[PDB]
């Protein structure tokens, strides 16, 4: 009924770990780049 | 200029204005203003120049004169060296959109004042220039940062 059965098992591994590796890389650069808000600060200093 | 520095440098001496706090200028004393002159203007520590009509023998006399209080100790002999100061790649933005222009000022570490480099870099700084509405070679200067401005 499927023949490819194996090789797509074979394939979810491989995506998988790709996947895991990939998305972590990319939140941290993700988060790298948003850095420069979260760590933001700012003050309402009028001239009084 | 002022701004930049509080951020270029920020956590460190050079991140302070040199006209200081409103609070110090409110409260510095009689003491503190002597303490400054005391420890801060000592012989090492400065630099008679002249030119002029003047013959380097006359005036280094007169020195020697008037700029008397020899030194005891050897910490008054001593050249204290200034702990170094901490660039932070960062920014500051104060904004007020009732103000009718704005200043945009960006920078990066510099070599300091021994690095022959420095020399390099105001080369540099040449190519690139300056500029204000009244140039007049105007389209045709040579900066190409003018010209496009
Ligand atoms: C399970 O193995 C798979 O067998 C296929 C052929 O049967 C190949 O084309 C795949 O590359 C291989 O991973
Ligand atoms: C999130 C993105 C995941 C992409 C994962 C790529 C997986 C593709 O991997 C595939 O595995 C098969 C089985 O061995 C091979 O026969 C194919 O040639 C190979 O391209």
């Amino acid at each position: 009924a499927e023949p490819e059965h194996d090789q797509r098992k074979r394939m979810g591994l491989k995506m998988l770990l790709i996947s895991a590796l990939l998305t972590s890389l990319l939140y941290y650069m993700k988060r790298h780049k948003w850095s420069v808000l979260k760590s933001r600060k700012m003050a309402y200093r009028p001239p009084k | 200029f002022d701004y930049l520095h509080a951020t270029a440098f920020q956590g460190t001496a050079l991140a302070r204005t040199v006209e200081g706090t409103t609070e110090n200028i409110k409260h510095l004393t009689r003491a503190d203003l002597a303490s400054y002159i005391d420890t801060h203007f000592k012989a090492p520590r400065m630099v008679l120049a002249a030119a002029g009509g003047i013959s380097h023998k006359e005036l280094v006399d007169a020195a020697r004169q008037h700029f008397s209080g020899v030194s005891f100790t050897y910490k008054e002999d001593a050249v204290p060296i200034l702990p170094r100061c901490r660039f932070t790649g960062s920014e500051i933005r104060a904004r007020d959109d009732a103000l009718p222009v704005a200043h945009v000022a960006l920078a990066v570490e510099g070599p300091g004042w021994a690095d022959p480099d420095n020399v390099v870099l105001h080369v540099a700084n040449a190519i690139i220039g300056r500029y204000d509405r009244t140039f007049g070679g105007g389209k045709h200067l040579s900066s190409r940062l003018a010209a496009l401005a």
